[PDB]
């Protein structure tokens, strides 16, 4: 366990498939400039969804499907439903931005539920297969889908879009004025301070900070499912893993609660910003 | 020592997966059922009411 | 008279007055003495 | 040496717990004011200009606070 | 289970039975109804009300003014 | 910060390339409600 | 020389905010309560108004001498 | 000295400011009701007042004694 | 030893402090019922306002006990 | 040594303190209540008022306790 | 030195947010319980009762707090 | 040294704010719990069997913490 | 040295302390209003349960994430 | 190295004190919200513009407090 | 050096406590009212669902922030 928790100390907190551009692949630098190389994995995870449904696409009827068809309608309603039936701004291929991007919000946390230690003690094989074992040993086996850089880019991405709206609302000059109701203050000092700087932060951190929340949330969630799986994994023997099993159950109940809410709030800032001002 | 954790995990698993099937399929299949069902007696009664 | 007649216990179990109980009661005393009235009319007519 | 760090420290608590203050204040009154909305629909205009009222006379001292920490975060004083 | 509703004015009943789902528009709020509920009481809007039988249907009554028990 | 501007571009472009399909499968339902008011018709005018 | 210098300014900040939530709650109470007030009966909300000018000048003086306390010992803090 | 200086100094910010709160929950507590007294009895208000008034001085004793305690810090610190 | 008079004074200010936190909340308390009560029963004022005071009184005593240890402590510090 | 007798005195002030401002809130929300009640049984007054001074002696039992125990460290300082 | 001042600040704490506790948990009890037998002068037997009942079951970890700092006065720990 | 008085009054802390949070909430709990069971008073077993349930739910918290604090005085880690 | 290990200790302490108060506050929150729901329509006490277990879950989340990064630092024992 | 701790510490401060402050505030705000609402479902959605309205005026500051957390953790305005 | 690592240690410490605390706090305000209304309204589940994930959402926003930066530090101390 001991020598196990070295292992682990260097393996999880790794970045990018442990991945460095213009440098080594395994243990290249800490915190060196780098690139993100572990999403293309959850990127593959998505397209199998895409394949899966392509094939109810594909195989599209009017009649009674078979299960996993039937399934499927079930899902592709009730998101449909939820997402027109909360709000819609322009009726502009907004669902199906909500629909796979939820999928892909609970496809990216979910695979989490499986082993941290069984990934590494069957990759060991194809370690020594190719490309070394001791940087293997420092960390270079791969982690489920755990960097923050994806929630970052993904909260840009419907930062942007905002944006796109806001301009083609046109609302810009609105959006940057605000609701201030502190006009005054009884001293120099502190009307001085008062005036500019206090409006114009104001204005200005309001809108920015929301996003940086949501990627956030995403992260922090994810994050601590892997802490809880880590700390699952010492005890050996000795333990019963009786008592893993109702967390897991309830960071699964999870899992979809923050997917959803999340997907919600993108609907959320996409209708506020499809509105006047 | 690592065989007897990644057992543990393995019989974890099975845990989970006796409950799983308990307790997770029974809802989904019955809503499945339900509406193949309910989407098959609108389209009978879309017939009758054509003949 | 049988508004304290009639009766035996206070009974431990009460409705919550989700309007205040003094408007209730006054709007109560209201619909009661309409009723009484009512039902005095529906009696003079049949003795007419 | 440590003197930049407690000013830090002080002007960190100057920002933050009058934001509680605003925080939680402001959270009294969207319940009651929303409760009181519920009761009458039509009056909406005049609530949220009660509304807006005392949320202007009360965010004064954070407003004070907040200032006062920043002048120390860009100039601070006993160097 | 069910249990009685009576749809009385006072000249005479509207309607009666034992029933075990309702709709009212209370003084204050909305009520749901069901039989076992714990006792109440409250004045009502003068609006329509929904009552639902244990059929598969569920009856509409249009009152203006009234109180609940 | 390479990764995070490569994680935000590619992750639209895969939305794109899979937002006809979502709207194709959500229309294929709506027909089936449909038929449904279709035959209540034909019982009104029956 | 840290020492009192880094004190001073701690404690005129502590009593700086520890009144910022004085005034703000004491606020926060009386106006949802006003309110509500005003919820029931709207007709008496400039004499409702009167009476919480009535309050707001009463609630808000000592911690405006936390703040003059505080305000003196940025300026000339009475201390060696 | 000058550790036992700013002693003293948190020692008076606590009296002072700890008051400033003391009084503005008070007062505030205190409002709220009266506040919706008012609402429910917009004759007996006179009385309403005096009453608010009497306890809202019971109350604020021992605050404007710590008040005093944390000034004659301030000026006149003690211990010396 | 500056530093155990640094340590006693703001020990007695927390003192003193912790008896006006609990004069001034409590009181706040009683005072929000008795005047909603006052308002609903202007009849039975006095008898209330007697019981009111009854109760007053009845909460405060060991506020201040402290209060006075703490004064005696400024007075007279022990343990010197 | 000295700096440890001055922190006994800190742990037997504190205690106190911590104990007399719980015990005069409890007081303060339980006799709230009591005139909420009595107020609305004007007639109900003995028996509740008994079972008042039942529940009132219950509350601050362990409270007293502690603070015997703070002046049996006053006069009898023990760990020395 | 430190250590001893250490355990009595320990000690104290213990009780002291213990008798906190106890207090605030007896004013909440109290409250409802006073209003409840105002509306029901009856039942004040069983009410009691439970009273009673429950305010056992809510001293507990509170008394283990006793115990524990009584035991650190007396019987102190390695220092 | 010090690390022993610094592992005292961890536990401390734990027990005695574990104890607070258990006293306060079972006395939140108890108030509405004499409302309701003043309100029904047919009902009162099967609410006391609820009660039972959300009181076992509640304070394990609260024992795992003394618990850990009792562990951290007699087979005392950090040595 | 041994000032490390003491923070260690105290921080491990902290996670679990906070957190157990926090859920038994969200517990007893969630316990009032369900017993007086249970009150009021004593019929559909199934799901009512139901979303209580289910709320439950969902409240302890965070506090759980402190009290396993407590034990964390307890037996793993990092920076040590 | 001292006043790295600090800065450490003031951010902890700076961004969780804050917390706190929201967390509740929203928490008060869904309850009275989710109450209006269960009131008059027909009055929903304009009922939730005032919440989201109201959303956005609670939460400037706290946000505040969290870019000067960010700020002095990326670059401390000190040594 | 080390005494700085117990430092980040215990900002990290804290900062996860209180987010735990808040949310503790905040899905019990949530989960009251909302047993409450479904006890009003046993057909209205959907909606209140819906609500209910919406203001959930919006509640924990700051927290787990500061827990996930504090677990950063964990790993990465954002310093030497």
């Amino acid at each position: 366990k001991h020598h196990l928790t070295n292992m682990t100390y260097g393996k999880m907190p790794d970045g990018t498939w442990k991945l460095a551009e213009t440098a080594e692949e395994a243990h290249s630098m800490g915190f060196t400039a780098i690139h993100l190389d572990s999403m293309g994995w959850s990127i593959g995870l998505g397209v199998i969804f895409c394949l899966l449904f392509w094939i109810v696409a594909r195989a599209a009827n009017a009649g009674v499907p078979t299960k996993f068809q039937s399934a499927i309608e079930m899902i592709i309603e009730f998101v449909d439903s939820s997402v027109r039936d909360t709000f819609h701004g322009k009726s502009r291929l907004i669902a199906p931005l909500a629909l796979t991007i939820f999928v892909w919000i609970f496809l990216m946390n979910l695979m989490d539920l499986i082993p941290v230690d069984w990934i590494p003690q069957v990759a060991a094989f194809v370690g020594a297969n190719v490309f070394g074992m001791d940087p293997h040993h420092v960390y270079f086996k791969i982690v489920p889908s755990t960097d923050p850089n994806i929630t970052l880019g993904m909260s840009l991405s419907v930062f942007v879009l905002i944006l796109f709206y806001s301009i083609r609302e046109k609302g810009v000059g609105g959006f940057v004025g605000e609701l201030a109701l502190n006009p005054f203050n009884p001293s120099n000092p502190v009307a001085k301070a008062l005036l500019i700087p206090v409006n114009l932060i104001l204005e200005l951190v309001t809108f920015l900070a929301r996003p940086i929340s949501l990627a956030l949330r995403l992260f922090g969630n994810m994050y601590a499912g892997e802490l809880i799986f880590i700390l699952i994994a010492l005890l050996p023997f000795w333990i019963q893993w009786a008592l893993s099993v109702p967390w897991a159950i309830f960071h699964i109940l999870v899992i979809t609660l923050q997917a959803f809410i999340f997907m919600m709030l993108t609907i959320v800032y996409l209708s506020m910003a499809s509105e006047k001002h | 020592n690592i065989n007897l954790t990644l057992i543990g995990q393995a019989i974890a698993f099975a845990f989970f997966v006796a409950f799983c099937m308990k307790f997770v399929w029974p809802p989904l299949i019955n809503a499945i059922s339900e509406r193949q069902r309910k989407i098959a007696d609108g389209l009978n009664a879309a017939e009758k009411a054509k003949a | 008279a049988e508004e304290g007649d009639d009766l035996n216990r206070t009974y431990g179990w009460d409705y919550i007055y989700e309007p205040e109980a003094e408007e209730l009661l006054n709007g109560l005393l209201v619909r009661y003495i309409e009723s009484m009235v009512y039902q005095g009319v529906i009696e003079n007519v049949a003795c007419e | 040496e440590l003197t930049l760090g407690l000013v830090a420290i002080a002007s960190a608590i100057l920002i933050a717990f009058g934001a509680l203050g605003t925080a939680i204040g402001f959270g009294l009154l969207g319940g009651r004011f929303l409760e009181a909305v519920a009761r009458q629909p039509e009056l909406a205009p005049q609530l949220q200009t009660r509304m807006f009222l005392i949320a202007g006379l009360l965010d004064a001292v954070p407003m004070i606070g907040v200032g006062i920490g920043l002048f120390f975060i860009f100039a601070n004083p006993f160097v | 289970a069910t249990m009685q509703c009576d749809v009385v004015s006072v000249k005479e009943s509207i309607y009666s039975g034992a029933v075990t789902m309702l709709i009212a528009k209370g003084a204050g709020g909305e009520l749901g109804i069901l039989p076992g509920h714990a006792p109440l009481v409250t004045l009502l809007q003068p609006g329509p009300i929904r009552v639902l039988l244990e059929n598969g249907t569920e009856e509409i009554v249009y009152v203006s003014g009234g109180v609940l028990e």
